[PDB]
């Protein structure tokens, strides 16, 4: 609630970010060249199906992980009752993951960071779920073409996570002065920035719930053909988060 | 279980 504590906003949530984000961009970028050959691929399409999952799912809960120590660094969002700061991440963690991968992929190839090294989706194949791996690599090459700078991604996705339109928020009013102040410092920086024509362009609300709805439903599918592999073998977060 | 844990 004034131009100097939202010019101020705008510097944690920068400096959250940077501290929270696993992966740093330089070293991404560094390794676009260190793509997979065909006999690793067919390595990969060669692993069993519960073997692939398995792996994806220690992965996406590593990421998931320093989206939650994000969430925790973030300006208010542990001065909320621990009943909303749970149900904001349980909505929103995943959708945040799905913003951050877009450092990873690269538009040129078609390719994204895994394991070492760039592959394209044929990597996947193994998992069964062609679906939701193409919507996902369509969602982060259209990420692409906004070229985000970091404090772009900061900002933007400490939108994500800071929505007072999720059901179970008991306290939804001091959400919405969270979000509502993060809406000012975001949009105050991309007029600063000269970036304010990216707008139009955002990802609709819709299509995040989307990704993660299919998500859920491949994962539903995969359980009930292997129930005792999620159950023993899944990180107990991802299955805390999407069971 | 989990994520009460990590936020505490
Ligand atoms: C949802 C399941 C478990 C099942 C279907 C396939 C997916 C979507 C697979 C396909 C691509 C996948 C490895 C994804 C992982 O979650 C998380 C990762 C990651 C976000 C997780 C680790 C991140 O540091 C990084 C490199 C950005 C990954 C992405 O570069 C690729 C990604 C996004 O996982």
């Amino acid at each position: 609630a004034s131009l100097t504590e939202i010019e101020h906003l705008v510097q944690s949530v920068c400096k959250s970010y940077r501290e929270t984000c696993q992966l740093r961009l330089e070293d991404l970028l560094r390794q676009r060249s260190n793509i997979f050959s065909r006999e690793e691929v067919t390595g990969y399409q060669r692993k069993s199906m519960w073997e692939m999952w398995e792996r994806c799912a220690h992965h996406l809960t590593e990421a998931i992980q320093y989206v939650v120590e994000f969430a925790k660094r973030l300006s208010g969002f542990m001065e909320l009752c621990q009943n909303d700061q749970i149900v904001l991440l349980k909505a929103g963690a995943m959708e945040v993951v799905l913003v951050r991968m877009c450092r990873a992929y690269n538009a040129d190839n078609r390719t994204v960071f895994f394991e070492g090294k760039y592959g394209g989706m044929e990597l996947f194949r193994a998992l069964g779920c062609s679906e939701l791996i193409s919507s996902i690599f369509d969602f982060s090459h259209s990420l692409s073409a906004l070229h985000f700078s970091e404090d772009e991604i900061a900002l933007y996705t400490a939108l994500v996570l800071i929505n007072a339109h999720r059901p179970g928020l008991q306290e939804k009013r001091k959400v919405e002065q969270l979000q509502y102040n993060l809406e000012l410092a975001f949009h105050h920086h991309l007029c600063k920035t000269h970036r304010q024509s990216i707008l139009a362009k955002l990802p609709p609300k819709g299509k995040l719930r989307s990704l993660c709805s299919q998500h859920v439903e491949r994962l539903q599918i995969f359980q009930h053909l292997h129930p005792i592999v999620v159950q023993a073998a899944f990180p107990p977060l991802y299955k805390e988060l999407f069971s | 279980k989990i994520l009460h844990r990590l936020l505490q």
